[PDB]
């Protein structure tokens, strides 16, 4: 069982720094605390390890106070690429004991500051003739919440941040469609909160 | 206790 | 890379008739080493000893010990590699 | 820091004996082999401390694992169960320092009952919004893959002729087509955004490649359809003045 | 006042007749609290003190695997050290092991101990800077680079400084009433004709904890035993001088322990 607890997950803005702070109070008296950092579709990889001393390198600071009953993953400012799943593990393990343990890990979304939001929603049509038809929510802050679609026949993804890295330019978008011929892209966000001052073209 | 991996229990002469 | 056991041989409390006799090998080097106390000059057959360990200045030492109330001659019988024959030592100040 | 795993997606039938490998060339004591699920994080199955030695993890149930020599962990799935579909991910580390683990890239496992509902996707590429063009001077191309099964697919975004990283989303999990289904076909969708002038140039070629994940040589196929194997789907489109 | 914990390690070789023979004994001061022997018949930490007792199955499981990995490191060890020596494949061979932690009534660490004998000398030890170490002889070398090298030192002092210093808290507060105590040497001095010229005038410390006491006659001419366990968890020891006859008042016999306000000065009554 889980000797460590963590948050499932945390939302941060990109240029903040972040702090993961994991719970252990079981904690052995020869148990280190070491935490890893999976990219998505990647692997974990080690990135910090300690015992009671505070320990910096340059992907981490581990804060570990007195009683070593708790501690915190310090992050420096994050950009986006350091959305990952943070596991905080403590024990120890040789030979054929092994007292090291995973468990869920935090889930560390990194939001992008957007710089001057013009939420729109738009129509696109195939590139091929009529087998869909799409709508795209973008241009809009990193706080909207898009909610999945009432209608069984329509789908919506989620949000999804997109980095034109060559005009310093990040955006938000989300995609919904259908094959009903009744779908109109007015009202296809309809079970979300959108801005009122959303884009609607003609 | 005794000294584990982190203390030296692995660290052959 | 041999030492010779250092014996000795007495009584836990003072020695008063009625109601613990000791053996203590020490100073010795290898560690393999056999220790018989004897009542009578034969072999008391229930006898303990410590868990084998050293000191600072790595020489092993152990103790034996069975129970005593005296009255009989006591002896230490030990057996090492750096002895030719048996080391017997009698008791009692 | 290399680990290595010989299956990188597969499709398994219940009752098939499933093979994956772990190599690490790093000379280390320790290998592992977890399963990771949503929810649960990574879970231990089996792990060695050493060539022949094995010890059973929180979960080792319905596997076996091969440890002959040092460089490799090779995990069996005696009998597969869909249970045991799963994202495998192998570790190794030194005997001095066994919780300094290095993972290998993962193995996506789908074990089925049936190999009847698996699918490639559909591709469709959609055209940038007008309205998008002139009220942004941005112009954004989406992707659809849809319909596919298992959820085993990579997209990629292609310009003329190129695969580009700049401009692009896809969503980190797709969807399920029918929510009320187990069985359900999945979709997928990504945008490609570039400047509306860019959109504009006729000359400009956009490609969606989806590689779709699915059966291979030796999966017996008995339907209507084409045999589902791994396959690259595409859809394009060119710029366009209009 | 000031405590040490420290652990004991014999590894010993014995080849035909299978792997080496693994023991550890744990002390707190002079008092022994665990033992472990990959020979026993179930090898498991055992407790050899009334409060450890109070540890859990988990304490006892994990130091008992520790263990068994250390026995697995010493035979390398050896294993090493018969090449380093040029040593016959068959001879049987020691391998010592101290190490452990001083700290004063403060509780911080004063003194951090890591040493090896091999067999019975001196081979390598950690340095009080517990940063480097003072090999004995040129194979003691190769050891020695090796951890440089590796940064073993760190390990070493790391264990030293933190966990070593962290138990030993634990086991002087659960032992608390047995561990600082002091039990004061009750004392003699008895008389022995060797000849019609002579006599032995010997010194006697008994009940005593813990072991620390020392004795003299007022060296040459000294005899001085070994000080030696009682069975209880006290100490013994007695000192000799050879001396003539209506000869016993020039003599004086000086005993300092901890356990006592007076360091005694004793004639033979």
């Amino acid at each position: 069982l889980a000797k460590t607890t963590q948050p499932i997950s945390m939302d941060s803005y990109e240029g903040q720094e972040v702090n993961i702070t994991c719970s252990h109070n079981n904690i052995a008296t020869n148990d280190y605390i070491t935490w890893y950092q999976q990219f998505p579709s990647q692997g974990p990889r080690f990135i910090i390890q300690g015992y009671k001393t505070k320990v910096t390198n340059e992907v981490a600071s581990l804060f570990i106070p007195a009683d070593r009953k708790s501690s915190t993953l310090s992050l420096p400012r994050v950009s986006l690429s350091d959305t990952a799943v943070y596991y905080c593990l403590v024990g120890e393990i040789l030979d054929n004991f092994n007292k090291f343990y995973f468990g869920s890990g935090t889930k560390l979304n990194v939001k992008p500051n957007i710089q001057n939001p013009d939420p729109a929603v738009y129509q696109l049509r195939d590139s091929k003739s009529s087998d869909k038809s799409v709508c795209l929510f973008t241009d809009f802050d990193s706080q909207t919440n898009v909610s999945q679609s009432k209608d069984s026949d329509v789908y919506i993804t989620d949000k999804c941040v997109l980095d034109m890295r060559s005009m310093d330019f990040k955006s938000n978008s989300a995609v919904a469609w259908s094959n009903k011929s009744d779908f109109a892209c007015a009202n296809a966000f309809n079970n979300s909160i959108i801005p009122e001052d959303t884009f609607f073209p003609s | 206790a005794p000294r584990g991996p982190h203390g030296g229990a692995a660290s052959g002469l | 890379i041999q030492r010779t056991p250092k014996i000795q041989v007495y009584s836990r409390h003072p020695a008063e008739n009625g109601k613990f006799l000791n053996c203590y090998v020490s100073g010795f080097h290898p560690s393999d080493i056999e220790v018989d106390l004897l009542k009578n000059g034969e072999r008391i057959e229930k006898v303990e000893h410590s868990d084998l360990s050293f000191s600072k200045d790595w020489s092993f030492y152990l103790l034996y010990y069975t129970e005593f109330t005296p009255t009989d001659e006591y002896a230490c019988r030990v057996n090492h590699v750096t002895l030719s024959q048996p080391k017997i030592v009698k008791w009692d100040r | 820091v290399k680990v290595t795993q010989s299956s990188r997606y597969l499709v398994k039938r219940t009752g098939e004996k499933v093979f994956l490998e772990c190599v690490q060339d790093m000379d280390h004591e320790n290998m592992f082999w977890y399963r990771q699920d949503p929810g649960l994080g990574l879970r231990l199955i089996y792990f060695s401390y050493d060539v022949k030695m094995k010890e059973k993890g929180d979960i080792p149930e319905g596997y076996s694992v091969s440890r002959e020599k040092k460089e490799r962990f090779s995990l069996i799935l005696e009998s597969a169960s869909t249970n045991q579909t799963s994202m495998y991910l192998c570790a190794s580390s030194q005997r001095q320092e066994g919780d300094t683990q290095y993972f290998g890239p993962g193995t996506r496992l789908t074990v089925l009952e049936d190999l009847k509902n698996v699918f490639p996707p559909e591709v469709a590429v959609f055209e940038p919004s007008e309205a998008e063009i002139s009220h942004t001077q941005k112009a954004t191309l989406v992707c659809l893959a849809t319909g596919f099964y298992p959820d085993h697919v990579e997209l990629s975004w292609w310009v003329n002729g190129k695969e580009v990283h700049s401009g692009v989303c896809t969503d980190p999990q797709p969807l399920k087509e029918q929510p009320a289904l187990n069985d359900s076909r999945y979709a997928l969708s990504s945008r490609l955004r570039v400047s509306a002038t860019f959109w504009q140039n006729p000359r400009n070629h956009f490609r969606c490649q989806v590689q779709f994940y699915g059966l291979s040589e030796n999966d017996e196929w008995t339907q209507d359809r084409a045999k589902p194997v791994t396959q690259i789907v595409s859809a394009e489109a060119w710029g366009r003045a209009d | 006042g000031s405590h040490s914990m420290r652990y004991f390690y014999t590894s010993v070789s014995r080849p035909g007749r299978g792997e080496p023979r693994f023991i550890s004994v744990g002390y707190v001061d002079d008092t022994q609290f665990v033992r472990f022997d990959s020979d026993a018949a179930s090898p498991r930490e055992e407790p050899r003190a009334p409060w450890i007792e109070q540890e859990g199955p988990e304490y006892w499981d994990r130091n008992t695997q520790i263990y068994k990995a250390q026995a697995q490191t010493d035979r390398e060890s050896l294993r090493n050290l018969r090449g380093y020596y040029n040593q016959s494949e068959a001879g049987s061979h020691t391998l010592q092991s101290m190490y452990g932690c001083d700290v004063g009534p403060d509780g911080r660490l004063l003194r951090g101990h890591d040493q090896y004998a091999y067999d019975g000398k001196d081979y390598i030890a950690l340095n009080e800077d517990l940063r480097s170490w003072t090999a004995a002889d040129t194979a003691a070398q190769i050891t020695q680079r090796k951890w440089e090298a590796a940064r073993e030192a760190e390990q070493r002092r790391a264990y030293l400084e933190g966990e070593c210093v962290e138990w030993l808290r634990r086991y002087l507060e659960n032992g608390k009433d047995k561990l600082e105590r002091a039990d004061p040497p009750k004392t003699h001095v008895t008389h022995h004709p060797i000849s019609d010229h002579e006599a032995t005038l010997r010194c006697w410390a008994l009940g005593f904890y813990p072991a620390e006491i020392t004795l003299t006659w007022q060296t040459q001419d000294t005899e001085l035993v070994e000080t030696r366990p009682a069975g209880d968890r006290t100490f013994q020891k007695w000192a000799a001088v050879v001396v003539p006859s209506g000869e016993e008042q020039r003599y004086t016999c000086h005993v300092q322990h901890e356990g006592l306000p007076k360091p005694l000065t004793l004639r033979w009554e």
